[PDB]
């Protein structure tokens, strides 16, 4: 079921002259590129990026938005460990200790509940949450919506 | 005209209760900057559902591409890119859903100043979303004052508290910005990388040695603008790595 | 009399091209102490290979019921125990694997005397496996100056060292042990404990705060006998892990 | 494909009458007493058990006999990380550092090599390797009996 190709198919199908066409994209065929997923030379020569974005979540959070943060917890990329020392940086105080959260009768993850913002980890999702744990995934945003914490069994 | 952008039928892509839009709004016309968006509504039934900006990261990466295609958007493409099947877990079953290519260069969307790639940045990618959605909501303003929230994942996890700040501060009253959400995102550097070593080598993936050359070497540095230690020392993780999909550790890497 | 070990055929077991023999060896005569045994022999075409003795943990825990039905034993048990299917990677497929029930007590290893099960440890389940294995060879002559190995998971970590110290100083010429093998078993408790816990938290199965209590109340203690500190905190962490298998963490436990 | 209540099958089919009697076992039928995977009881009497196992580590390494040590790296119960600190504490010095073998094409774990002893973790595998792992795990056990390195591609 799970396909590791995803890129391949997208970059096919996106390149077609009908789906642009169906897109309104690239309509009067000026761009001289083929379509790619990202950009290299964009990712190549990037400038200004703060170091730290916890000053803006400490403003935010003083301005009283809904703050959630996730974790595929089998990411290897930016996981799981590095957000939790991240937002253990902004030394928030803990309303719901880490908690199992269910989808239906299955552990979908893991949840934190801090004063002014969320934490939750989907278990056995790599980077990309909803590829690799679509259910889940959807779970987490529908509470996320609701301002609901997960939801316990 | 958001009439315009309607999408009428993407090629072979199945029937759906749901609209979709799609085009560009200019940024920068000084510049001739350009960003593409395609809108996934939610159904009738679920309506009025909030507005959900979704960005992806890179940075440099498109999410049309991802978000949309394979990750929370409505559709996944066939191989080949023959047509499209239906994504049963869609983020728009529950909110209207717009994917924002960006910055300019990214995905469709484009820039008339070929210098703009290689000048982006994370100010200018901000301001440059700001007027994205300003003019965006001029051209949908049923949107207006709709809740709405941004949200995105890895990289975005600058894009996005970056670009909620701008509109929080930017005091638009049609903007009804009610949240953000990360996902796996970049948030502050030295932790991230604290932890991101402490994870690997809590996952066999490097040697002992190589943990520690890590945590020596790219401490001090950026995530996206790693030191030249950094990068040496990232190299032989790399090696001790082998053939993995660092994104997924237990599933399987492409094969075509 | 090996001959009389000699299985047949086991009920529902598909045809094979090995043997097995399985029966008792009575380690401690006073005591009226017996241990089962289970050997799954490699076919004709790699012998003579080497014999390898495989112990399951627990302490308390079956050789056969684990390594021998639900590992790298010749077959799997069907559904409501009906029948036999054969494992397509059993070990048997290069050696010659004797599973070994132990200490008495355990599986279908039996002792005469009662108190025997309220009394075991680490020095007696030795000792005990020692005669057992000098004993076994006596009734398997042709498996003497067979090279030996010693192999086994978890608790076997005590088991098998332990028991290849005595048969390495024991000086015994027909046991031409070769070495070991111990599969994720416990080395030593002090370090254990700490990586057990910093895995845990680098697998976000337990709190900031519960990780710390946990390293704070376990490590002086051991494994096996852990303090009472250690349990109220390692009681926190199971709480915190909810319903998972703890022993594959990405997989789903039984609903039966 | 994975079952997860094999003991369940198995406490039944080593239960049958049948199975004793060809096993030869319980050949009296003077075990009063069900069939069961472990023993709680003894499971909860236990005595002496030594806090390291080092010390004879070290003395079978001086002895030269062959040592291999594995882990399953998503097991919870004894933990890669766990041995890694483990064997870390022999101090043993490395002949070859922490690599990626193969089986086939795919990365089947890792595997560091000491002087002395041989390291070897099975990715995606839980506790009970050759369960989870059979294929790996098959392959793990060849190279041991054979005091051959894992393999590289
Ligand atoms: C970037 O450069 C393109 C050439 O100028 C231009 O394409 C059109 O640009 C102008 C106006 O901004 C149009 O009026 C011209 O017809 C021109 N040529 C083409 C290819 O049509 C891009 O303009 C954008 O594309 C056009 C199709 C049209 O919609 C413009 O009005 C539109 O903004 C220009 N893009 C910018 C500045 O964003
Ligand atoms: C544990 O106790 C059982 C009763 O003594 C005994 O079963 C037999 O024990 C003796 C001898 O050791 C036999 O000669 C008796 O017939 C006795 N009764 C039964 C049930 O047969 C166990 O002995 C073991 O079982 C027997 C079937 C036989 O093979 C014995 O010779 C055998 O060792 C005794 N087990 C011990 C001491 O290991
Ligand atoms: C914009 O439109 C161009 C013309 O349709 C298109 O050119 C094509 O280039 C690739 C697709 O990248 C190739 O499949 C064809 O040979 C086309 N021929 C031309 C005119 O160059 C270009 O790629 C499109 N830009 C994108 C996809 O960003
Ligand atoms: C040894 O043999 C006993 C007799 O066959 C057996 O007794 C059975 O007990 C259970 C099986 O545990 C039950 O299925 C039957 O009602 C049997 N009846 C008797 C005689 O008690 C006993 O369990 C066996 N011991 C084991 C399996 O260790
Ligand atoms: O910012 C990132 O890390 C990369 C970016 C696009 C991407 C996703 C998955 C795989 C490869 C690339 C993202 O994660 O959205
Ligand atoms: O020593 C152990 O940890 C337990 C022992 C039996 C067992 C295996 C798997 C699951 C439950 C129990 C073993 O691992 O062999
Ligand atoms: C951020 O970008 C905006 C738009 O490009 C610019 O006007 C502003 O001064 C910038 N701030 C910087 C570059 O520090
Ligand atoms: C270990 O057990 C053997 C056999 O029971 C005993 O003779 C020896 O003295 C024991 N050593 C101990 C208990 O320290």
């Amino acid at each position: 079921s799970y396909d590791p190709c995803t890129e391949r198919y997208s970059t096919a199908y996106y390149n077609r002259r009908d789906v642009q066409m169906a897109l309104h994209a690239n309509v009067t065929g000026a761009m001289n590129y083929t379509w790619a997923t990202c950009s290299d030379t964009i990712n190549t020569h990037w400038h200004d990026a703060p170091r730290s974005m916890l000053p803006i979540y400490r403003e935010l959070i003083a301005a009283g938005l809904r703050i959630w943060v996730f974790s595929g917890d089998t990411d290897a990329v930016v996981p799981l460990t590095a957000t939790r020392y991240s937002i253990g940086a902004l030394g928030l105080p803990t309303t719901t200790s880490w908690y199992p959260w269910y989808d239906d009768q299955e552990v979908g993850g893991w949840s934190q509940v801090y004063k002014g913002l969320t934490l939750v980890s989907v278990r056995g999702a790599g980077h990309e949450v909803p590829l690799h744990r679509p259910r889940q995934a959807l779970v987490l945003f529908q509470y996320f919506l609701q301002g609901k914490p997960m939801p316990g069994q | 005209g958001h009439a315009a952008d309607r999408i009428a039928r993407l090629p072979g892509q199945p029937a759906v209760d749901f609209d979709m839009y799609s085009g560009y709004i200019t940024v920068d016309e000084g510049a001739g900057r350009s960003l593409f968006y395609l809108l996934q509504e939610a159904p009738e039934d679920a309506q009025p559902a909030p507005l959900v900006l979704w960005l992806n990261g890179g940075p440099g990466c498109s999410s049309v591409a991802y978000g949309a295609s394979e990750e929370l958007g409505a559709f996944r493409v066939k191989p080949r890119g023959a047509g499209l099947v239906l994504n049963e877990y869609r983020w728009n079953k529950v909110a209207n859903v717009l994917f924002l290519d960006s910055p300019a260069g990214v995905g469709f969307s484009y820039t008339n100043t070929s210098s703009d790639i290689y000048t982006s940045g994370d100010n200018r990618t901000a301001h440059d979303s700001y007027a994205f959605l300003a003019k965006w909501f001029e051209r949908f303003p049923h949107y207006k004052y709709r809740d709405f929230y941004i949200a995105g994942e890895s990289y975005a996890g600058h894009y996005v508290p970056e670009l909620s700040q701008l509109v929080h501060r930017s005091k638009n009253p049609v903007i009804n910005l009610k949240g953000f959400m990360v996902g796996n995102g970049l948030i502050d550097d030295y932790h991230d990388y604290v932890g991101t070593f402490e994870f690997w080598w809590n996952h066999g993936i490097v040697s002992d040695d190589t943990y520690r050359r890590l945590k020596e070497a790219c401490l001090h540095d950026s995530f996206i603008h790693p030191s030249p230690a950094c990068d040496a020392a990232t190299d032989v993780a790399t090696a001790e790595q082998g053939n993995i999909d660092m994104y997924s550790l237990y599933t399987p890497v492409c094969n075509i």
